[PDB]
């Protein structure tokens, strides 16, 4: 209704795992031929016909849209199982959650290496693009060396810097539940990390830092937060003002 | 099979139920009859059941393993209906213990082909999730009365992904997962700190210190978990003095997690200890802070409060 | 055989491959410097290194020479050790991924045949 | 018979794995659809019914008792398999043996970590 | 995705049309409506399609994901029929892109499943090999011409031994492997030179010359890769004459493997290059020899014929 | 024809793997009960009756012979799979080609150590 | 597999051959930790026999547990005790091999029929450490322990 009348809607299907079970129930009781995991041959068609209705309409058709966030529960990590196999192929990407990450302290437990968006930047603002590209490169370098950590008792300063950025950034990726932040606030805290200002702060503190820093810019530096949007990106001014703020702040933070 | 479900739910009736002001219902579904007899006679002794008057605070419903599939498939509903009455016709806090709710599911699978159905995955009936849903949705607090349910849930061949347990997870508000692997080391209750969860574990509910401690314990435990297999081969020598220092506190926390149960005296050969929430948080807080770095790991194995492991530490001299 | 198991072992043994891989690199760098300082100095788990000298074991000048040779040798041995050890881990990963995929295939087929058997006997 | 006349009897069922195989045969030939591993749905019941019959009677009932020691053959040492676990989930404990302990010279080859008794010291004299 | 696949496909179309007169057919088996429209509008903008004058070189056949299994099982067939027309009636050398072959097997499976058949190993249809063999055989060189098929392959569970992939391997003659690592090195097309393989890489078929060059390039590249370790650790300072030449040459070849696609123009602002098989062979043959060792890396990066490498170099000094 | 008429023939079956899959497509379509890798019970007989037909006749039956070189594709060198072991259990030895040797350029890529010939020595020339 | 599995209960002695053993060149490819016999009893085969057989089996099982470690780091991190077990285990493995008359063509050796006493003796001695000074290959494909020595000398 919203998609067809120039409006935009978001739909979460929690979960599609269970709808598939209900559908399999009916299919087996109707004595239709069972297949893998006892699912009917048209199980993929059930979801495909659902998810394709999610779409971005052109200007001629009002420009509205329907975005869909279908959930799938895996069993002991098996993304190759039947229904996950199907929904992974239908969708435009996946945000993968992991238990190990969760208990380690990483929450949301999102796996940055495996999650994807085939749409990617196409639907990312310029400011976020800017900082996100750097962070995705740095994290990617981090992942490569992240194992040598606890055993590299003589790592060169180069690989040792990769590690520091990587812990720093991972920490900036943590985020409390029920507190979705604005895009400008996200670039501002990412900026901190990707600009190396937190390379000296102790990892355990980064979470406390972010929370103070963010509360501070939200209070005293609204003007800077709006500029970050306006300019679309990090302007030459914004880039100076941030430098002043974080430096001083950090200094006070480690008094 | 044999990791502690029943011991632990016996421990809970002993602590929670005995002190409970209100009625209680116990449904033995598809379990051992000897257990029924065990429980019955234990409750008569504690007075929870009184055979000479009207002070009884617990109703019992039984449909054990010696009964045919139809019975085991319907007993839990029997247990459940009694509890439902106390709930609606009184509003009074009703306690409901069910051991083991898997037997309702296993019973169904047992007559499923005779009912004419094509099997679903792993041999289960195709109506497993609906069958479970119409039952479980009755086991619930409502605006009229509140039921605190505790359901023992069997896990076939130890596989938590098995259709049955897997489908039971969303019906709960807190899940205590037991592991043979842990049990196997002598840690009891064999709970898995990296697989047990609870809707109320939120800083805006248990408060910050509680939440922080817990998260702190799981992180140090997950850290160690991910190193075990590694240093098992490579060796500990490469671990920095900071890393190897966490491995000590991980192991201590691991053991401090055990606790002698009143109900398991016959098996531990130890006196049951019971620890208050606050002392629990402090013990763990303290361990996490390096404090008892000087005590031996075994000090922490099978004790009550932290003070007991300090004691034990001394006794370990000889 | 068990998917849970194999996956675990794979996670361990994959880590072990990288760690060991990096130890080979560290050892290689150390040895390189040492090797350079080898001749000059001759004018004034590390494999079986420690093992050897100890098994057989049953001022300045000497101390300096001995220590210099020793370090070179040690770092060379450990470099070899890790090079072999990471190589062993790779081969073992490969062979476990094979096993993992055979089992994975068989499991899927087995559950499938159970389902069809029960459907067909109706 | 002993159980219900104040006498005590011990019964060994050697082994229940073969019994289940014989049941499975009979079942399939009776045209009852196969379930997990080809075994019929009620294979647990097959064993559950049986083993509950082993019991301790009270004095009013003669105080006799039936004690059971069912035997189960595993394949390649997996105690977490369907059948095995079905039976473990019935009895009051299990003694698990292993070839690797056996060959290491640990005979009886009992695996202490995986074996248990659900009766504990209540079945031991004070001495022991 | 994100490795230049739609761009490769578009080039191949345009390249086979210019140098062979044959058109292309694109069969989208279980296409996602979104990516389909994107692929359309991207085809229009690259020119391989023309919404106006008949210069269109590609015909599109789309079997979308919302369609029942039988439709998505047939679409490759439909697109195969279109391609057959150009072969058997116009005698052309048609290109047939099938994206992706995995979804043709799955639709195969789902159809059989609804048809009540007993599934086979790993759940696939009983007629997996035949279902596959009857579509693939139609793809050959006949007396009037030929159909050459570029088909996207998904490997389930990363398992090359899965029935699906192993069946497809039966009919493939070569493989083009696109890699993110290579893309990251700005090498376009992001073709991994050591994974991509071809059956017709036999001297009896591409001749002794082509063969020896190819092997030469493959070898120089394998050796370099190996050196990496030493280079970084033991330092790239103790490399013998033979050792430094390999590294310098390897890097020229590697960079000379990049190439501006005529379809990239629309954004790269650089004229696309179509290199003839003689310039290719000769070009790498000379580098191997060391004939152009007196040139800077960047001289070979994104060029065309060997000539253009020298040219660019002089300019770059 | 050659074998029974005092002449010698050599047949090459390229390959029996693909024949076994076709026979599997027939069987599952016939609804015969699937077993290992979903192959029918008789997949062994499918090859055995075939390869027993290659033989060496003595002089009283004309002394002809028929030699067979069946071909089996393995997945990732898994020579322990059902079909590969089946044919190994029929024939008189095997030549193994390893993926490793081939890719490494060794051609023909025969794994001398794992190849066998149960009855060839006697037929090997004295010169060799 | 159902078939073999169901067959084990009908036997008094089983000889379980192994593809991994054969591949190592060991023939007959018998698995020394999976072949059993109801006669394997001290009151039937006598204590000397029983003891040696149990001795061999324990060293083979001990070796086997060490394999998990050997595989990655090799033998460098083994205690001197461990190594000992690995050397004898390996001479026990090889000395279990034996040229058959029927397999002369494939072994390129004359057949050997070793008397029980001689079998006990040779295994006792390897367990004792008596031959800890001979090289493994000496013990491969021979008859009585004596030939292992002779073969050792030849090697020098
Ligand atoms: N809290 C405990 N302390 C010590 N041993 C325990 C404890 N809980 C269980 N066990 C041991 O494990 C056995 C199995 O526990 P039980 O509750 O009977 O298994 P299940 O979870 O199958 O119901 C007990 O008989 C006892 O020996
Ligand atoms: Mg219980």
């Amino acid at each position: 209704y919203f998609r067809d009348n120039g409006k935009h809607a978001l739909i979460i299907y929690d979960d599609l795992s269970k709808q598939a079970v209900a559908y399999r129930q009916m299919s087996l009781l109707l004595r239709r031929p069972p297949g893998r995991e006892a699912y009917p041959g048209d199980v993929f068609y059930l979801h495909s016909r659902l998810l394709e209705r999610a779409a971005k309409m052109n200007d001629a058709f009002g420009g509205g849209s329907l975005t869909a966030l279908p959930v799938i529960e895996t069993q002991a990590g098996d993304v190759s199982a039947y229904i996950p196999t199907n929904v992974i192929s239908i969708t435009d990407g996946q945000i993968f959650l992991e238990t190990e990450l969760f208990y380690k302290g990483i929450r949301p437990a999102i796996n940055v290496g495996l999650s994807v968006s085939r749409v990617g930047s196409a639907a990312q603002t310029r400011a976020m693009k800017q900082v996100a590209g750097t962070m995705k490169l740095e994290l990617a370098q981090y992942r490569e060396v992240a194992a040598f950590a606890q055993f590299g008792s003589d790592l060169d300063a180069a690989t040792q810097q990769l590690l520091s950025r990587g812990v720093r950034l991972t920490e900036l990726l943590k985020q409390g539940q029920y507190s979705p932040m604005a895009i400008e606030e996200q670039v501002a805290v990412i900026y901190a990390g990707v600009r190396g200002y937190l390379d000296k702060l102790e990892p355990s503190k980064i979470t406390k830092f972010e929370n103070a820093f963010l509360s501070h810019v939200i209070s005293q530096h609204q003007a800077l937060l709006g500029k970050i949007r306006t300019d679309g990106k990090i302007s030459e001014e914004s880039d100076a003002k941030l430098k002043e703020i974080v430096t001083n702040f950090l200094a006070g933070f480690e008094a | 099979a044999g990791v502690g479900k029943t011991v632990l739910i016996m421990e809970l009736i002993n602590n929670v139920a005995k002190a409970h002001g209100g009625y209680s219902v116990f449904a033995g579904v598809g379990e051992r009859t000897r257990e029924g007899n065990d429980l019955y006679h234990e409750m008569i002794e504690s007075g929870v059941i009184n055979l000479k008057d009207a002070t009884s605070k617990v109703a019992l419903v039984y449909g054990q393993m010696n009964e045919p599939p139809g019975a085991r498939a319907r007993v839990a509903l029997t247990g459940l209906t009694v509890a439902e009455y106390f709930r609606d016709q009184e509003g009074q806090d009703v306690l409901l213990f069910i051991d083991n709710i898997f037997r309702f599911t296993q019973a169904g699978s047992e007559v499923s082909a005779l009912l004419g159905r094509i099997p679903s995955a792993v041999g289960y009936q195709p109506t497993l999730a609906t069958d479970m849903g119409t039952m479980q949705e009755r086991i619930t607090t409502t605006k009229k009365g509140s039921i605190t349910s505790v359901q023992a849930i069997y896990v076939p061949a130890d596989d938590l992904t098995d259709p049955a347990p897997a489908t039971t997870f969303a019906h709960l508000d807190a899940t205590t997962v037991l592991s043979r692997a842990i049990a196997e080391l002598g840690i009891y209750p064999a709970v898995d700190p990296l697989d047990s969860t609870s809707r109320i574990m939120d800083p805006n509910i248990v408060g910050s210190e509680h939440y922080d401690v817990a998260r702190g314990v799981q992180k140090i435990l997950q850290d160690y978990k991910s190193l075990q297999d590694i240093i098992a081969i490579l060796g500990m020598d490469e671990l920095s003095e900071e890393d190897k220092l966490t491995v000590s506190r991980a192991r201590k926390i691991q053991r401090f997690l055990s606790q002698p149960f009143q109900v398991a005296e016959v098996f531990t050969g130890h006196l049951g200890k019971l620890v208050p929430l606050k002392e629990t948080i402090k013990g763990f807080q303290q361990i996490l802070a390096g404090e008892y770095d000087h005590l031996p790991e075994q000090a922490f194995y099978m004790v009550g409060p932290i003070e007991e492991a300090v004691a034990k530490a001394d006794k370990l001299a000889e | 055989a068990t998917l849970k198991d194999i996956t675990r072992r794979l996670k361990s043994i994959k880590n072990i491959q990288k760690i060991t891989k990096s130890m080979k690199m560290v050892a290689a760098a150390k040895y390189a410097r040492a090797e350079r300082e080898l001749k000059p100095a001759r004018v004034y788990l590390c494999g079986a290194i420690h093992s050897s000298v100890a098994k057989q074991m049953k001022l300045a000048n000497i101390i300096y020479y001995s220590l210099k040779e020793s370090t070179t040798s040690e770092q060379s041995a450990r470099m070899t050790a890790m090079d072999n050890a990471s190589k062993n881990a790779s081969e073992m990963i490969d062979k476990l991924t094979l096993t993992f995929n055979r089992t994975r295939q068989a499991v899927i087929t087995k559950e499938l045949i159970e389902i069809i058997s029960g459907a067909a006997a109706l």
